[PDB]
């Protein structure tokens, strides 16, 4: 599907989630469960009041996840 | 209309084998390392003669330096089919000439006087694996008697059928089978060819004849 | 085809989602079939080489894979011909590649081609991933147990781990199941899998169950009790299969059983089980391509080759590191070396060209190369530096515009307008400048940078064919004819000789038939004549002069006192090896040399030079009084001399052939003082001079290369195949049976000149049973003496081994030195 | 069923917050998660993926 | 600055036209003349039959055929400072715009190294029992000045690296060196070897000179002719230097702007029919204007000549005097017929069809050509000066290919005007003999070159 | 001679006449140094004639 397969298939590649709160996290996701929480490496969380928080590492939630932003140029579908 | 059979494999083995006296031994092409078309090209082209191959008219129609004796060194000599089977270096002024030289993994065929019990639990060659070298190749996998609990009601999924069948050696046989028995399917041919003949064409040096047979 | 070359340019940009990969196996192991299969898998728009049924030519192959988590990946695929001979093509294309996936085929077992990939592999530090082709030979024409069928399967791994554990001192990796390394695939059927593939696979049909726990405890010496459930090491006297087996051969020989073996009684339902779904049409199918079908929708796409290259494969990113320091000349250091690794498209960018790729319908060519560093645009001018240009050569460089890019899918080319670093691509344009290996340059940019090291040949090119043209006006053709195989082919050597002869050198017959045939058919229209095949000698004094000739030069200001003997048993090899090569410091190479050897410390600081090749079997060592007393100059004589002793080894001095396995000696050194130009231009004609009169004072060196021959031959024929090789003056060295197969491996010895034909014949006589393959391995010296006049030689009768060197000797002698 | 007949569409998804995503309907799931292209917050969001949990209403806002 | 070496030197012992390989490897790649032996060795580095050959062979002092460039060896180092101007020049001969103007020389006798004494262009070829034809057409092409001006001092035109604005192929290089070489005044010796371009021509598929059965002094000049427009072209250096004024077969394509104007004319045919019914005309485009030759009875023995036809020769003066379009239009082929040159080119090649190939080996049509016109006042004078009889434009003879009947192949001389002592020249393999302008005509005329005056009255007055 | 007649083929003997009657091993060996020779002194004789009285 496209969740599962654009998921695991954005392994490695710079993407951007935005949280519930508010708390929006690009960066390359290292690998995507099939419960969709990520791990994402090198990613830049920019709070609500401005902070620009670059963290080595981070694991998203699959349900504190409100969307993700996919790479332009892949085919799970046309 | 009776055009296109399809076959039934126990049919299939039972007929072949009834036509097993006139079937050739060989199950690979390796045999034929010299029954080449090209090759028989180049020998008409070159006009030299395979030794037991066919003769042919002459397809159409001096002291030199590499000819030289002297600068000669001689190990082995240089027979005809090298010429045929290299003839742009064993042979000068090729001309349309294609190439021969069939190289593949090696053919090995199965095959079982005695049925036994279907399939062999060793081979007829019974090389020893006879795997050796320090403690047996170690392999740390999954926590073994530990945390690997395993998923119940699962299991594999070729487990339900037989490894072997009634008819399991039958088929195996059938993809190793002239050409008209080799497909369960094939299409309805008629008799204006003439014979099955060939693989007795096919024979390389059967010894104890006049030439008769030659010819 | 618009929208695939985005979705293949994007792949291209991302670099960390292709990884290069070159697969080399033995001859037929099924390297060829395996590429088409996963072509069609990719593109199911389906539109010399196939005529023989052996790959001649390396081709290369990208194609987009998807593997088990769905991620695109972008893959660069060389095939290398399995063939021995036509290894050279292999080479290029490890050389080219990141990494290099081993195929061998299961009933064979370990082949000689395997073992020599494996160690070029090794030498070149490229990761090692294995494949297991032909698997199902075992279950469907040698018919062996399940249980036999894994034992067998354990030993082929264990002696690929032997073998990569011999070569490389630091057992960084080792190829196992457990790994993911190996990936156990059956190219015909269609069916690629490992462990976890297979785990994946299984976790689809049932529940949700954990793929990798469940991976890493399946295969090798693992039980796996029903009423234990999970996975545990074997503790049941009664006796189950080991879980490889329980899990993965069981069925996989229960689908094959029901296919072959039944098809109508009962492979309905056993279908179901499996959930496949067939048309009636499809079960009328003939029995190969009926099991084709079935384990192809049972199997998945092809996916444990894909896993594996993306697991273990370095790609574009770790890629320079490890391989520049081999590249490139400079390995890294204050610039260029650095901007290598990073690989990014900026600053000085960069190719490599390791191949070029004919076209039929012209001479030019288009040349094949990886991208090291930036990018390419078309249109733009790229300088080009040959093998030979070095730091400060401007002349042998040449810069000319790059007129197109191409990808290859496998005999089709993609047009595209600008490639980034880490992709292969095709170059037209670039065809006329370049020779062989070359590296492409920002064009008029300052730049600078060393050219990556010319391509090292696991062989070496011995067969010496001589050609000329029937019609002698004709000649400029035929040379035309010949640069463009040049090209075309990595190793092909050629020369023009003193007396004038074209001459080819080739690895043996199958290389210099299809070279000549290619020649003779796409590169020059002329009728071409052809001398018999002769293999090249070697030099080599069996024992030191008693007397050594001291020779002035034309200006008697020196006097040069020199004597020869034969190296040692274990130096020679070493020395061409680069083991105890020049590069080291005098006090660390002398020190080894002594070590090793039982080296004198003071010869080991007298040594100066190792003569022909950097790395060359001759050694130019200087012991004398009197040299320490005056060393200022003597260091600058030394020079001098060594060059000419260099040119002297080269040449030789009979048969004008290199000399191997001699130490030249100097002991008395006269140079008269302040010798000025004197000394600097007479020096170099007298040295040559000097060595070849040692050579002469010090006995007769026979020489002759031999080649070691794999046999692999049915038990009845075994007599035959002796028979043949006795004939030819061979000697066997090892004949023993091989394991979990039908069949004996003869391994000999056969010299060089005495092979030609050899193969024909062992398989004429054996009825197409046994086969050979054939790789020069030893030099040897030959029975007969360099020289003998006593001795008288026929015309046409072979000679008796007691003076074949003196026929030797004096026929090349005839056919060009005089 | 009606999945397969907005396929290939520009629909309005509605999310619980009162957000609204018009964007190129592709692929769909049993769990109701849209993966819109060209999708253009009421900021472009582009090619994105939205949880079918916050989802509320989804409505065709035009031709495909 | 006596670079001691330079004294070895052995200028007797080069010769540049020879084809380009080192003669102990047969390559092509950087290839080396020895300038001590003349002989060819490719090199620069130590393994290399160049350095080997500067040590085994004691000759030091090398030029780098593809480079202009001089090395000494053995270290291996570039002469910057080249007194080598000369050798470098019997290479690669150089020319600025006075130099072909200078001296009015026209063709000022030059010296050789051995003394012979030659006019420039004018000069002879090795091997004209091979390359006879190819000779002729080489000298006919060099002797039309604005081709052989551009050739000349046209020197961008192939180096290594070179800029963009320069490039054309192997083809166009080596024809550019050859018409070079025949006009250099310091010649080493007399005549020069273009054995190495012509088999080049057959052997380089680029060209395709591959024309055999015929091989003639036209067929040749029309394969010439159109390799050049094709190969240099319009932005491609190679028809804005041609000279697409320089004759104009104005029908169709403009090509090399000189050799399609520079070689053709339009013959304006135009086919009429009476009543009211206006047949068509046929502008055409040509290189080469084939007059016939009436009616030679060929299949007939003879003492010939003065016994059967020589001596009215001219059934052929300006035979047609509009070919088929003014007098004369007996034109066999339909209704009605006049064949006009309506462009008029500022050369204009004939070509006298002397003989029909289609049948056996050729009896010939030997009917003398009649055209050593002899007529200036100022005469005696040969004044060839043919003028257009219904028009006026007012032309020169200037070349005039001889057919020669050797008992073994044939043969191809060449004659070729002199404006500036006036004085026709023959060359006849590596000869040289000066011709009386009025016996001309009796050899057998095979190819003219005719140049436009009154096109020198728009440039008599156009200075 | 070779001044004379400088070829970078050398194809010379090509044309070079020999003796077809005799055994190969009789008949004349064909050598770039023997057939430059013949060549050349050939060549040597044919211009010591004028083309006008007589030639070779
Ligand atoms: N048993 C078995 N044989 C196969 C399979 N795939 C290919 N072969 C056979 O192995 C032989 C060689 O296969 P190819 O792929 O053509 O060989 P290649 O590697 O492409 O060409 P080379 O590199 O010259 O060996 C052929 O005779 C094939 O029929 C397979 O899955 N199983
Ligand atoms: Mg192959």
């Amino acid at each position: 599907g496209v969740p599962i397969k654009v998921l695991h298939e954005a392994e490695g590649h710079i993407v951007t989630c935005e949280t519930n709160t508010g708390e929006v996290y690009r960066g390359k996701l290292i690998e995507a469960e099939d419960n969709m929480n990520c791990q994402m490496s090198n990613i830049t969380v920019t709070y609500r009041d401005g902070r620009v928080a670059q963290l080595e590492q981070v694991y998203i939630r699959g349900s504190k996840i409100r969307f993700l932003i996919l790479p332009d140029m892949l085919k799970n579908a046309p | 209309t009776y055009q296109r059979w399809q076959f039934t494999l126990p049919m299939m083995s039972t007929l072949y084998r009834l036509a097993n006296q006139l079937l050739t031994d060989l199950v690979d092409d390796n045999y034929f390392y010299l029954f080449d078309l090209k090759a028989f090209f180049t020998s008409k082209a070159l006009n030299m003669a395979i030794p037991g191959g066919p003769k042919f008219e002459p397809l159409v129609r001096d002291w030199n330096e590499f000819n030289d004796i002297n600068k000669i060194i001689i190990r082995q000599p240089i027979r005809t089919e090298y010429k045929i089977a290299f003839p742009y270096l064993y042979n000068n002024l090729p001309h349309h000439v294609h190439l021969t030289w069939y190289h593949t993994p090696n053919v090995v065929f199965i095959k079982t006087e005695d049925p036994d019990l279907p399939a062999f639990y060793f081979d007829p060659l019974i090389n020893p694996i006879s795997h050796r070298h320090s403690v047996k190749s170690q392999e740390p996998l999954p926590d073994d008697d530990e945390e690997f609990e395993l998923p119940e009601f699962v299991e594999p999924f070729l487990k339900d059928t037989p490894l072997y069948t009634d008819n399991t050696a039958n088929g195996i046989a059938l993809l190793w089978a002239p050409r008209p028995f080799n497909l369960r399917s094939g299409r309805t041919r008629r008799a204006l060819d003439i014979p099955l003949v060939k693989n007795w064409y096919r024979e390389h040096c059967p010894a104890g004849q006049p030439v008769k047979v030659r010819v | 085809t618009v929208y695939e070359m985005d979705f293949l340019a994007d792949l291209m940009d991302n670099s960390e989602l292709i990884r290069n990969v070159t697969l080399c196996g033995h001859l037929h192991h099924g390297k060829t079939c395996f590429v088409d299969c996963l072509i069609e898998q990719t593109h199911p728009e389906i539109r010399t080489e196939q005529e023989r049924g052996v790959g001649i030519k390396s081709t290369p192959v990208t194609v987009v894979l998807p593997d088990t988590k769905g991620k695109s990946y972008l893959f660069n695929i060389m095939d290398t011909p399995g063939h021995v001979n036509f290894s050279d093509e292999v080479t290029a294309g490890l050389r080219i590649s990141d990494g290099v996936v081993l195929f061998i085929d299961a009933a064979e077992g370990v082949m000689l081609n395997t073992e020599r990939l494996i160690k070029h592999a090794v030498q070149e530090r490229l990761a090692v991933t294995v494949c297991i082709n032909k698997i199902d030979r075992l279950i469907l024409e040698l018919k062996l147990p399940p249980t036999d069928a894994y034992y067998k399967l354990r030993h082929i791994v264990d002696e690929v781990n032997g073998l990569i554990s011999m070569y490389s001192t630091d057992e960084n990796l080792i190829l196992s199941p457990l790994l993911g390394n190996v990936c156990f695939s059956s190219s015909q059927y269609s069916i690629c899998f490992t462990l976890g593939s297979f785990a994946k696979i299984y976790a689809d049909t049932f529940g949700d169950i954990n793929y990798q726990e469940f991976a890493k405890r399946l295969w090798g010496d693992i039980y796996f009790n029903p009423k234990t459930r999970k996975f545990t090491k074997k503790a049941p006297t009664s006796s189950s299969q080991r879980s490889f087996v329980e899990f993965i051969l069981e069925p996989l020989y229960k689908i094959l059983a029901q296919v072959v073996g039944d098809v109508d009684t009962s492979l309905p339902r056993t279908l179901d089980e499996l959930g496949i779904h067939l048309t009636k049409e499809e079960l009328k199918l003939n029995i190969r391509p009926l099991l084709r079908l079935v384990c192809k929708k049972f199997f998945g796409e092809f996916t444990g080759f894909v896993d594996m290259c993306v697991q273990h494969i370095p790609s574009p990113k770790v890629g320079a590191k490890p391989k520049i320091e081999h590249t490139y000349t400079g390995g890294v250091d204050s610039d260029l070396g650095e901007a290598m690794s990073d690989c990014d498209p900026d600053g000085p960018l960069m190719c490599h060209t390791t191949k070029m790729y004919s076209t039929d319908d012209g001479v030019q060519f288009h040349a094949f190369g990886r991208v090291l560093s930036g990018t390419i645009h078309a249109g733009q001018p790229v300088k080009v530096l040959g093998e030979n240009y070095t730091l400060e050569d401007e002349e042998d460089s040449q810069i000319c515009t790059v007129g197109r890019l191409w990808i290859s899918v496998a005999r089709y080319h993609i047009e595209v307008n600008r490639v980034p670093a880490g992709n292969w691509v095709l170059i037209e344009g670039v065809d006329q400048p370049i020779v062989k290996t070359a590296t492409i340059t920002e064009p008029r940019g300052n730049e600078e940078a060393q050219i990556f090291r010319p391509l090292k040949f696991n062989t070496t090119s011995v067969i010496k064919i001589a050609v000329e043209p029937v019609n002698p006006s004709e000649l400029p053709k035929m040379l035309d004819g010949l640069r463009k195989v040049n090209k075309s082919y990595p190793s092909l050597t050629t020369k023009v000789e003193e007396s004038g002869e074209h001459v080819i050198l080739g690895t043996g017959e199958l290389y210099l038939d299809c070279v000549m045939h290619d020649l003779r058919k796409m590169y020059s229209e002329i009728d071409i004549k052809v001398a018999d095949p002769v293999v090249t000698f070697c030099e080599t004094v069996v024992e030191t002069s008693s007397l050594k000739c001291f020779a002035e030069t034309p200006n008697k200001k020196n006097k040069i006192t020199m004597i020869a003997e034969p190296l040692e048993k274990g130096l020679a090899e070493d020395i061409e090896n680069e083991v105890v090569q020049i590069t080291w410091n005098r006090k660390k190479l002398g020190e080894f040399f002594q070590t090793k050897y039982d080296w004198d410390l003071l010869a080991a600081r007298s040594i100066w030079a190792f003569g022909p090749d950097a790395t060359g079997p001759n050694i130019l060592v200087d012991d004398t009084l009197p040299s320490e007393v005056d060393k200022a100059l003597l260091g600058s004589v030394k020079d001098s001399i060594v060059q000419g002793f260099q040119w002297g080894t080269r040449e030789g001095p009979l048969c004008d052939e290199l000399i191997r396995n001699v130490k030249f000696k100097i002991l008395d050194a006269v140079v008269a003082q302040e010798p000025l130009h004197r000394g600097g231009g007479q020096i170099i004609p007298t040295a040559r001079r000097v060595v070849y009169s040692a050579f002469l004072m010090a006995t007769p060196r026979l020489m002759e290369p031999y080649y070691f021959v794999e046999v692999q031959a049915p038990a009845d024929c075994v007599s035959a195949v002796y028979t043949v090789l006795a004939r030819r003056r061979g000697h066997v060295t090892q004949d023993a049976p091989i394991p979990g197969s039908p069949l004996y491996t003869i391994k000999a010895f056969i010299p060089a000149i005495d092979s030609f034909g050899f193969e024909t014949d062992l398989r004429t006589h054996t009825q197409g049973q046994a086969f050979s393959l054939s790789v020069f391995h030893h030099w040897q010296i030959v029975p007969g003496d360099p020289l003998d006049k006593s001795i008288v030689i026929r015309p046409l009768e072979p000679q008796p081994a007691p003076h074949l060197a003196r026929e030797f000797m004096i026929k090349t002698r005839r056919r060009k030195g005089l | 069923s009606k999945m397969l007949q907005h396929i290939d569409y520009r629909m309005r998804c509605i999310l619980q917050d009162g957000r609204i995503f018009i964007g190129t309907f592709k692929a769909f799931d049993k769990h109701m998660n849209l993966i819109l292209c060209d999708c253009d917050e009421f900021r472009v969001l582009g090619l994105v993926l939205l949880r079918g949990e916050n989802l509320v209403s989804m409505t065709v806002e035009g031709p495909p | 600055r006596h670079c001691p070496y330079l004294d070895t030197i052995n200028r007797s012992v080069l010769d540049f036209d020879f084809e380009k390989l080192c003669s102990i490897s047969l390559s092509h790649i950087n290839a080396y003349a020895c300038l001590v032996c003349g002989k060819y060795f490719q090199g620069r580095g130590l393994k290399s039959h160049a350095y080997i050959h500067s040590v085994q062979f004691s000759h030091h002092v090398f030029l780098n055929l593809h480079t202009l460039k001089f090395y000494c060896l053995p270290d291996n180092y570039e002469i910057i400072d080249s007194s080598l101007e000369d050798i470098t020049y019997v290479l690669k001969p150089t020319f600025t715009k006075q130099q072909i103007a200078n001296l009015d020389k026209q063709a000022k006798l030059s010296r050789a190294y051995d003394g012979t004494t030659y006019l420039p262009g004018i000069v002879g070829l090795n091997n004209i029992k091979a390359n006879d034809y190819a000779n002729a057409v080489l000298q006919a092409l060099s002797n039309v000045p604005p081709l052989r001006n551009y050739f000349l001092e046209e020197d961008n035109y192939k180096n290594i690296k070179r800029p963009p604005g320069d490039i054309m192929f192997l083809l166009v290089q080596r024809f550019g060196e050859l018409m070079r070489k025949l006009w250099n005044p310091r010649n080493f010796k007399a005549h020069v070897s273009p054995h190495e371009m012509l088999q080049a021509v057959v052997l380089c598929s680029k060209k395709t000179f591959q024309i055999t059965k015929q091989g003639d002094g036209v067929d040749f000049l029309s394969w010439f002719l159109n390799a050049l427009h094709s190969a240099l072209g319009g932005t491609k250096k190679k028809k804005k230097t041609i000279v697409t004024d320089v004759f104009q077969g104005s029908m169709r394509i403009f090509t090399k702007k000189l050799p399609h104007p520079d070689l053709p004319a339009e013959e304006k045919e135009q086919l009429l029919h009476n009543d009211e019914y206006q047949e068509t005309m046929v502008e055409s485009t040509f290189m080469y204007l084939t007059l016939d030759l009436p009616t030679a009875p060929l299949y007939k023995d003879e003492k010939e000549q003065l016994i059967i036809p020589q001596v009215p020769l001219f059934n052929i003066l300006a035979k047609f005097n509009g070919i088929t379009e003014k007098e004369y239009k007996t034109y066999k082929e339909n209704f009605l017929k006049r064949f006009q040159l309506t462009k008029l080119p500022p050369y204009l090649i004939f070509c006298i069809k002397r003989f029909t190939k289609n049948n056996f080996f050729v009896e010939k049509n030997p009917t003398i050509v009649n055209f050593p016109i002899t007529n200036v006042d100022l005469r005696e004078y040969l004044s060839e000066e043919v003028q257009a009889v219904h028009k006026n434009t007012t032309y020169d003879l200037i070349a005039n290919i001889v057919h020669d009947g050797k008992p073994s192949e044939g043969s191809y001389r060449i004659h070729v005007l002199h404006h500036g002592t006036g004085k026709w020249y023959e060359l006849q393999d590596l000869q040289v003999t000066d011709i009386l302008p009025q016996m001309i005509t009796l050899s057998e005329a095979y190819i003219q070159i005719w140049k436009r005056r009154d096109n020198d009255e728009t440039n008599q007055q156009g200075a | 001679y070779l001044t004379e007649h400088p070829d970078p083929n050398n194809e010379n003997i090509v044309g070079y006449n020999n003796k077809k009657c005799w055994p190969r091993d009789a008949r004349m060996r064909l050598m770039k140094h023997d057939v430059n020779l013949g060549r050349a002194v050939f060549w040597d004789i044919k211009n010591r004639l004028p083309r006008s009285v007589t030639t070779v």
